[PDB]
């Protein structure tokens, strides 16, 4: 009981569903991180080595996959607006330094930096959404240690003066605040200034997270 | 927009004939297609459709099995083939182009037409002719043998003018609305299978020969004509 | 300085817009409302479904 | 009619009391339970295709469900048909139904356990929706429609295709038709017990302990591992009791699946609570 | 500086008495006793699907046939309702995309997000296709909301206490809006086309005129982020959506709060407030997956469209009010009557 131009909206239709199916199905084949890091945090040089206004898309392609880095480090907003939009990502990748580790920017830079990996930690959209965490300026620090005392930023430790065990206090503090080990985990990594090992392990990283995908998706 | 036909001229009965169209300056596969053709001293008749996608075809009684259409996207070219010429397909014959989704508005731009020379809804045309003068107005009818008027509030008819030397027009689609690029002293309607068409304020260029057509089943037929004369 | 006497003229400016107002009582834009949500309560489809027929949607 | 006459060619006359009577009951649960699976599964088929892995699991259960209840209630006709009153007709479809059927059944296991293997292995390849779907329904529906078939092709000339007691293959120094049902229902339960293996693997990081036995329970039933049970039955004739064993266990797939497949999912019980509940 | 001060003091108390003189009787002493609207048992009649990841803006054409949506996938659809079909899809330039209009004459749209830049697009072209007329940048921070004044000027706020009126023919803003001290997320455009309200996270509203610049008022009795604004179609109110748990109706001319929409056993975020074409009808849309219609003259009950089975983002009506269209997370959008 129609006309023929009813039959010609009818195809028109189907046409365009048929088109807009394929696009949105390739369109989810693709890697979402979404990069973070305190002000001054010496993130510029992860962010070009590391590769993998409004908003900075720097795209890249890796090993087949599609990484969209978004850098939302040009917005001046609180994050409670505009972050729920990335709920979809599979990383969020975050930049700290070694540094300063007694240096008083004001108190020091360590405090906020883990005031920050605490916030994105236990934030309600990323209950399952794996963090991906890079210490930095790690050469500057062994040099740098062998004035400072170490206790002026943790007065309750007494460990031996070298590089190691300082830096395994810094990473195991930095590890420490996870309060959802049940569903996410918290990856550790040092930035390796003279090495590709900041792509590798964020790379993996990402797969792990894929593959609990695909696995819960079976209803496991 | 720019529409352009091909492949005409001269052929005897029997073999084939293949008349194309060429399209520039627009988005070619989007549209829907029709071939169009007129006798060479009367009134027109319709040929072929072909859609988008590739899906919809039909043809005329007269030549169907005779007839093939085709498109194609990529090169932005129409394709009509025919077999088995016979004298009454002499005619002249237009590509025409027509998209179909809310509100849109069919044939709206023709070709020119090519020229082939060789050696059932029933819609006629009320009079034939009325002198006219400049400053008058003017009036023009046809009558159908079946409703044109749909059951989704639609009614299919479609007001054309030829003149000299020249390709038809879209004055009316859909026996109500006027189409872009034609002066708003035209205008046209119709009734229950009584259809009409008026011109107001006559001037030069308004003068020539008027064409009435059905879109509701296909196959697709016209009138003969009617004729203004200063 | 400067800035102080800046922000101190784009309050004053603000605030001597935003005082000269001509303003009505809650109760009267309440009473408007209801006026005007009864006077077009007949052409409405969702408040009233449209019997079958003459409701493209059925 | 004990349910280990699937597989056993001989049960014990000393426990009929017994390893019948639970076949009857398990039976009575388990068609009453799947025919609620696929009611269930129709409610909410809309919200499904949020992926490929999604749609092509569910579709597997679609026909695990289906192939399981058919089977079993036409089983339940060759059991109940008197041998001694109609020498034809209804015996031997029955028998037809039940080899049909049982095979099916397996065989859409398989097909759920080699998605779950290609999704963890294989991480990165994407194949069209429709080729699965061909699959799948080509190889569920596949191989079923050739042994069935082919079994009787020989099996009636001599008119070995029936027990002379219970409408159901038997085999004596001759044809051998239950080794046309029990060596593919057990050569689908090693693959799917390496799959469990294999996901345990990448779930135990080092509620370690929890995840690991929630993906025991889970995938202990609806990939195939009870049946295994049999396999003390099918090499003994009267080891002890075993007989209760394999019935107590394998005669109430049904529920396992009902409660596991189906309850154990947290979207669809919300779904469910906020739908019917 | 000590007499601006001293100016501006006196102002603000100006305008706090002109709010308290104002407070005496509301909606729910005078229009408490209208007759309720019963349970709206209404029904899905299509699903629009397609949707491929979140809805965020919809918008309802001027023919009550075609209508628009969008995603945070990248595409904006012209579909139509009568016979659920879908005349044109249009690919967008970035994803983070919060915001869409459409033309009033039926020609033209418009997009907006994060990457600050409002993009209008033209409809009614002869070669066959929809193309990007115009792209306007000078906004500083993310640009969340945009009317259309005519077939040449257009309206847009962003977050950065800024809105803006633009030139469509030149690409100049002929007057720019300063003044919050918060991100400005929505706005919603008068009736007559020349005025419009904005919503920003300070619990803040403020009202503008676009041919000149400046602002005339400010309302505020909020607690968090405003997330989405609309119009009463009189032009002489509005509602905002707020993201701690409730809804308000706020007057242009009252200068205060006249309604506010909550229940105790609701603590979720309201992510739009839309009306009907009547105006008996205020539907909201929560966090709790439901997309409730209140009386909007009572505040008192909730019919539910409870069909969706993720957040609500966005809801709206037609001009002649036969149909209503929400959209939520769940990549689905439902046409209602």
């Amino acid at each position: 009981t129609l006309s023929a131009e009813d039959k010609a909206a009818v195809e028109r239709s189907k046409m365009i569903d048929r088109n807009l199916r394929e696009d949105g199905e390739k369109a989810a084949r693709e890697v979402k991180l979404l990069l973070l890091g305190a002000g001054e945090s010496g993130k510029s040089t992860i962010v070009k080595q590391m590769k993998i206004t409004g908003i900075v898309e720097t795209h890249f392609t890796f090993k087949d996959l599609h990484f969209k880095m978004f850098d939302v480090g040009a917005q001046r907003s609180e994050r409670k607006k505009w972050i729920h939009c990335f709920e979809g990502v599979t990383a969020i990748i975050f930049c700290v330094a070694l540094s300063d580790y007694d240096l008083v920017l004001a108190m020091n830079r360590m405090h906020e930096s883990m005031k920050l990996f605490d916030s994105i930690c236990n934030n309600k959209w990323f209950t399952d959404t794996s963090i991906i965490l890079f210490l930095n300026k790690k050469d500057l620090f062994e040099e740098k240690i062998k004035k400072s005392p170490l206790t002026i930023c943790y007065p309750e430790y007494a460990g031996s003066n070298t590089y190691e065990e300082a830096a395994a206090y810094i990473q195991c503090q930095f590890e420490d605040l996870n309060k959802r080990k049940d569903t996410k985990e918290i990856y550790t990594h040092f930035t390796c200034s003279t090495d590709t090992k900041n792509v590798q392990f964020v790379f993996d990283a990402v797969t792990d997270v894929i593959i609990k995908n695909n696995l819960k998706d079976c209803g496991l | 927009v720019q529409l352009v036909e091909s492949g005409g001229g001269l052929v005897q009965p029997g073999g084939s004939r293949k008349l194309s169209c060429s399209a520039s300056g627009f988005a070619f596969s989007s549209f829907g297609m029709h071939w169009v053709r007129q006798a060479p001293e009367k009134g027109l008749e319709w040929v072929a459709y072909i859609s988008s996608g590739s899906g919809t075809i039909y043809y005329a009684d007269t030549v169907k099995g005779r007839f093939t259409i085709s498109r194609d996207d990529p090169k932005n070219t129409l394709f009509l083939q025919m077999t088995s010429l016979r004298s009454e397909d002499t005619a002249m014959y237009y590509c025409v182009r027509s998209i179909y989704y809310y509100g849109s508005s069919p044939f709206d731009f023709w070709g020119q037409g090519t020229t082939l020379t060789v050696s059932d809804i029933v819609m006629t045309q009320a009079t034939s002719s009325v002198p006219v003068t400049p400053g008058e107005s003017v009036s023009i009818s046809c009558r159908s043998s079946k409703s044109l008027l749909h059951s989704n509030g639609n009614t299919y008819l479609y007001w054309f003018l030829q003149r000299p030397g020249q390709s038809p027009q879209l004055l009316i689609y859909r026996m109500s609305n006027l189409a872009s690029g034609v002066p708003d002293r035209f205008s046209g309607s119709g009734s229950g299978t009584a259809f009409t068409l008026t011109i107001s304020r006559l001037e030069a260029e308004d003068v020539g020969v008027y064409y009435c057509m059905q879109h509701l089943e296909y196959p697709l037929t016209f009138g003969a004509g009617t004729k203004l004369e200063l | 300085n400067t800035a102080s006497i800046a922000q101190a003229r784009k309050l004053v400016e603000q605030l001597k817009m935003e005082a000269n107002i001509d303003r009505i009582k809650v109760s009267k834009a309440a009473a408007d409302l209801m006026a005007y949500c009864e006077a077009h309560a007949k052409e409405d489809p969702l408040l009233t479904p449209v019997p079958a027929s003459e409701n493209p949607f059925r | 009619t004990s349910f280990s006459i699937l597989m056993s060619p001989f049960v014990p006359s000393t426990i009929f009391p017994v390893v019948k009577w639970i076949t009857y009951v398990g039976l009575g649960i388990s068609i009453g339970s799947l025919i609620l699976c696929l009611i269930i599964e129709a409610l909410f088929w809309k919200q499904i295709k949020k992926s490929q892995t999604s749609h092509t699991r569910r579709i597997c259960m679609v026909n695990i469900a289906l192939s399981l209840l058919i089977a079993d209630v036409w089983f339940i006709v060759g059991a109940t048909v008197d041998t001694t009153v109609n020498p034809s007709g209804v015996c031997t479809a029955a028998v037809f139904f039940t080899h049909f059927f049982y095979l099916s059944l397996f065989f859409w296991m398989l097909m759920l356990g080699i998605l779950l293997a290609y999704r963890i292995i294989l991480v990165f390849h994407h194949m069209a929706q429709h080729l699965m779907m061909a699959v799948g329904f080509c190889l569920g529906y596949g191989c079923p429609l050739i042994i069935s078939v082919i079994t009787i092709a020989v099996t009636q000339p001599s008119n070995t295709y029936k027990r002379k007691d219970v409408c159901w293959l038997n085999w004596s120094n001759g044809s051998k038709p239950l080794l046309a049902f029990v060596v593919p229902a057990l050569a689908i339960v090693a693959v799917n017990f390496v799959v469990v293996l294999l996901v345990l693997t990448k779930l135990w990081r080092p509620a370690t302990i929890i995840r690991v036995g929630k993906s025991l329970l889970i995938l202990t039933p609806l990939l195939g591992l009870t049946w295994g049970f049999g396999i003390g039955t099918i090499v003994d004739s009267q080891n002890l009791a075993w007989h209760v064993i394999f019935a107590l266990l394998n005669a109430f797939q049904g529920f396992f699946i009902l409660c596991f497949g189906i309850l154990l999912d947290s979207k669809l019980r919300q779904l469910l609570f906020n739908k019917l509940s | 500086l000590d007499q601006l001060r001293q100016e501006a003091e006196q102002l603000k108390n100006q305008i706090r008495d002109a709010r308290k003189a104002c407070a005496d009787a509301t909606l729910s002493q005078i229009t408490n006793n209208i007759d309720p609207v019963g349970r709206i048992q209404m029904r899905t009649r299509r699903t629009l699907r397609g949707h491929l990841a979140k809805i965020y803006a919809m918008h309802w054409g001027t023919d009550s046939r075609l209508l628009v949506s969008a995603s945070q996938d990248g595409k904006l659809i012209i579909w139509d309702s009568y016979t659920t079909n879908k005349v044109h899809a249009i690919p967008l330039r970035s994803s983070w995309v919060m915001t869409c209009a459409y033309a009033p004459s039926g020609n033209y749209v418009a997009c907006g997000g994060l990457d600050n830049i409002c993009s209008i697009y033209n409809l009614k072209t002869r070669e066959g296709n929809v193309r990007v007329s115009r792209e306007l940048a000078g906004h500083t921070g993310y640009l969340s909301c945009c009317r259309f004044l005519d077939d040449n000027q257009i309206v847009t706020s962003s977050g950065d206490t800024t809105c803006a009126l633009w030139d469509i023919e030149t690409g100049q803003q002929t007057t720019t809006f300063t003044g919050h001290t918060g991100d400005v997320m929505s706005l919603s455009l008068a009736p007559d086309t020349r005025l419009f309200v904005s919503g920003a996270c300070d619990a803040s509203a403020k009202l503008w005129d676009v041919r000149e610049g400046m602002c005339r008022q400010t309302f505020t009795g909020h607690e968090s982020d405003i997330n989405a604004i609309c119009f009463f179609p009189n032009g002489n109110a509005f509602a905002t959506g707020s993201d701690d748990a409730t809804c308000r109706l706020f007057d242009l001319r009252a200068d205060q709060e006249l309604m506010t929409y909550s229940h105790d056993n609701i603590i979720c975020g309201i992510t739009s407030v839309s009306f009907s074409k009547s105006g008996r009808l205020l539907l909201a849309g929560y966090d709790d997956f439901n997309c409730n219609v209140w009386d909007a003259l009572k505040a008192d009950r909730a019919g539910v469209l409870a069909g969706h089975d993720n957040r609500v983002s966005c809801l709206g009506v037609t001009d002649d009010g036969m149909a209503v269209a929400t959209g939520s997370w769940d990549s689905f959008l439902k046409i209602w009557n």
